[PDB]
């Protein structure tokens, strides 16, 4: 609460009040944005263990003010080797178990954006969090919501009740939150490198982990996982100004074409100053995510098909143009005049 | 879905978003390192069935050896003509991660909403499947009303609708917000 939050030097904006410091520090040990970065998300990945961690994957945009070129890091889960396309029939099966498991890219890509713009060292970045995991800190507001929401998968599995319930009922806001293991985990990590999680001595466990929970990841899958550097990331035209986002996989394309729509038709503070304009404008708005969701579902993963030509059409400005063109102003329509295509 | 925006001193920046997937991921904790594991194969299309948005089969997004699953994160840097920095945002939740990184967007850059506000302000959600806009509970009911007279069948989300970091560069210097939604506060110098 002592803080308005504009900073003349530097800022950190993150989901816990303790990761934003954590970065912050990062920051005044002379880290880079990217070892700040690191840093904060590993005391995320505690924090908020529910919402991301070393578990799972990520994606970063990084943008270097000595090159003024921007870059992003690919670092989602993919499909291990054994996976094929009927390998669900219901939700409940992606959703749940070993089976539902991605080969996780964290590490790698934290790695690889560390090798890249890294001035910590690597355990350096470790070190809070392991602190962290081992004192223990209370439950915040979000992971709180999370346990409630989540409390009967919880408290019905006994490994997820170990770190998560007290007195086998989920920890509630305020209480005392340690993840042992994790800090075990972090500090393997540090001590070793990206290596111990992929090809190490953590990466038997992980398989075994996912196996016995009837997942098919395997060692292979953990040692050929590679990160990726995107050296020209997506770019749209706002006014003067120019965002980065991630292609696909990510929704790069589909946050352009949302936003190429709407900027033709010049928002502004007038945009909402009658409700009479604030109807239109919030109208015109969902009739754009209707257009650009539309064709999301021609998306994937570049490396498997060809959307070259999807890309392009999605951020470009003809196109955009195009579907402007068909919002009604006095109305919405049916899924169908959106276009939805799946060729 | 994590996301959290940073911009160092020399005025460099990082955007990322970062999940699991869904709240505790696969439900999969490993007893021995504590990792626990996301459910990401669940972001991929079935050719068999339509998933629970409704989405039918999308083959663009089927499964395969070593692909990679759709994802609905958006982490964006907004650099100004100049070359300097002038946003970092990006979102999380569920799969209202566009419409919401959407949103910050207009509401800051605009509407002329300061940070905070950008963050903080009611949003709204339409992905054409499901055919439903959902609207959180404290949105402007005018938007709701407008929305309705115009054909929308709204809803009301029981929750929130995503949580949005950003950090926007005023001539004050960096402004930054982190989503009272979820509960966490930015931190600088
Ligand atoms: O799209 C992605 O990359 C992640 C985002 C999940 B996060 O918890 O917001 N999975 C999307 C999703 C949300 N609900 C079902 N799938
Ligand atoms: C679902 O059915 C498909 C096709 O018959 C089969 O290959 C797969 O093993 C099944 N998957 C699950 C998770 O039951
Ligand atoms: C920008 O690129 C330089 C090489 O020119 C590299 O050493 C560094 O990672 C980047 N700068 C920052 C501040 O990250
Ligand atoms: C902008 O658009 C595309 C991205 O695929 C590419 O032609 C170009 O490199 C991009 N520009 C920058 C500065 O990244
Ligand atoms: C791109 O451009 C036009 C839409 O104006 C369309 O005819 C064409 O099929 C599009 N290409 C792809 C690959 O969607
Ligand atoms: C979808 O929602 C819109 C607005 O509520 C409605 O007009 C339309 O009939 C609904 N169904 C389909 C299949 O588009
Ligand atoms: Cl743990």
């Amino acid at each position: 609460e002592p803080d308005n939050h504009v900073y003349t030097r530097a800022a950190v904006a993150a989901d816990a009040k303790q990761c934003s410091k954590i970065g912050r520090d990062a920051l005044r040990d002379g880290g880079s944005a990217v070892d700040a970065a690191i840093a904060a998300l590993l005391c995320v990945g505690l924090m908020n263990a529910h919402s991301m961690g070393i578990g799972g994957g990520l994606f970063l945009t990084i943008y270097n003010s000595t090159t003024r070129k921007a870059e992003v890091i690919n670092a989602r889960e993919v499909a291990p080797r054994l996976a094929f396309a009927t390998m669900f029939n219901s939700s409940e099966q992606s959703q749940k178990g070993g089976l539902s498991v991605a080969v996780p890219g964290e590490i790698r890509g934290y790695e690889l954006a560390h090798q890249r713009h890294g001035r910590l060292p690597w355990a350096r970045l470790f070190q809070p969090s392991i602190q962290l995991a081992r004192q223990g800190f209370p439950v915040g507001k979000g992971l709180a919501a999370a346990l409630e929401n989540k409390r009967t998968v919880i408290e019905q599995q006994p490994v997820l009740c170990e770190v998560f319930c007290r007195d086998r009922k989920v920890l509630r806001e305020g209480e005392r939150l340690t993840l042992p293991q994790l800090a075990d985990t972090y500090e393997t990590l540090a001590i070793e490198g990206a290596q111990a999680f992929y090809n190490g001595s953590l990466t038997a466990q992980i398989v075994k982990d996912i196996q016995a929970a009837g997942g098919i990841v395997t060692a292979e899958d953990l040692n050929n996982y590679r990160a990726e550097l995107i050296e020209h990331p997506l770019n749209i035209s706002l006014g003067d100004a120019v965002l980065y986002m991630p292609s696909a996989p990510l929704s790069g394309p589909v946050l352009a074409l949302i936003l190429n729509i709407l900027k033709g038709y010049n928002f502004s503070r007038e945009s909402v100053e009658s409700p009479e304009q604030k109807g239109l404008t919030y109208h015109r708005i969902v009739e754009a995510f209707r257009f650009a969701y539309a064709k999301r579902t021609l998306l994937g993963d570049p490396k498997f098909v060809d959307v070259t030509e999807v890309v392009r059409n999605m951020t470009s400005e003809f196109f955009a143009a195009q579907l402007r063109a068909q919002i009604s102003d006095d109305t919405t329509h049916p899924i169908s005049y959106y276009k939805p295509e799946f060729y | 879905t994590a996301h959290l925006s940073v911009v160092a001193e020399d005025g460099s920046a990082v955007s990322a978003t970062s999940t699991i997937n869904l709240y505790f991921g696969s439900k999969v904790r490993s007893p021995v390192s504590g990792i626990l594991f996301n459910n990401e194969m669940d972001d991929f299309s079935s050719p068999s069935i339509t998933n629970e948005f409704g989405v039918p089969p999308s083959p663009a997004n089927f499964i395969q050896p070593g692909k990679q699953p759709l994802s609905s994160m958006c982490p964006t840097i907004m650099v100004g003509q100049d070359g300097q920095v002038r946003m970092v945002v990006g979102a999380a939740g569920g799969t209202q991660i566009t419409t919401a990184t959407a949103l910050a967007i207009i509401y800051n850059l605009w509407f002329g909403y300061d940070v905070k506000r950008a963050v903080e302000e009611p949003r709204l959600h339409n992905q054409l499947l499901p055919n439903v806009t959902t609207v959180e509970r404290n949105i402007d009911q005018a938007v709701t009303a407008a929305l309705e007279t115009r054909h929308h069948h709204t809803q009301i989300a029981s929750t929130f609708i995503a949580v949005v970091q950003a950090i926007v560069r005023t001539a004050g210097g960096w402004a930054a917000a982190s989503d009272s939604r979820k509960g966490g506060e930015p931190a600088g110098y």
